[PDB]
This record gives C-alpha cells, structure tokens and sequence, in this order.
C-alpha cells in the first residue's frame, strides 16, 4: 500500500502552450505494458495537474495502458483535452 | 520494448 489512484482531467485552452510538459517511458514486463512518468516540467500544465516523476499512469480517456498505442496516444494528445488515471504516492 | 513519448 501507501499509493493512492485519481483522476486527471488536463485542458489545452489554459496554455498559450500546445504541449503539457511530461514525458512517459513505456516498458513491457511479463507481455503487459505499463506507462511510467518519466519527466514533469515544473513550469507546464501537467505539474499543475499534480503529475509527478514516477507516477504510473493506468489509463488514458478510460483505456488501459496496455490496450493503448502510439498513434491512439499521439491522437489522444493533440485533442483540446485529456483524461487520465494515475496511480501515485501521496505528497 | 522499451519506448518513450512526449507530450
């Protein structure tokens, strides 16, 4: 225990910016892929959002990580807007 | 298969 799941919802329109400032890395442990935070910029909308380093993310606009891809993902991402599950430690 | 993204 000691980690806690929420809901994301992050916008486009609060920006001038066209990005959200994170980066995922993707590794695929015992055939299921998981998506792990690799990167928050401190000054982007995404640490706004309360992402963090090292956070997982579980699902994108109600979709598991593992049933996600890159075209779904670049897609998802370039929208206005985009919800997330993320599972992270407290603080 | 080891990737990353950004977004």
């Amino acid at each position: 225990m000691g980690k806690v799941t929420h809901s994301i919802h992050i916008e486009k329109s609060d920006t001038a910016a066209d990005t959200y400032g994170f980066s995922l890395s993707s590794v695929e442990e015992d055939g299921i892929r998981r998506l792990y935070v690799n990167s928050v910029k401190e000054t982007g909308l995404a640490s706004k959002k309360g992402l963090k380093a090292g956070d997982e993310i579980l699902e994108i606009n109600n979709r598991a990580a593992d049933a996600l891809n890159s075209s779904m993902m670049e897609d998802f991402f370039s929208q206005p807007s985009v919800g997330l599950l993320v599972r992270t430690y407290p603080e | 298969n080891q990737k990353e993204y950004f977004f």
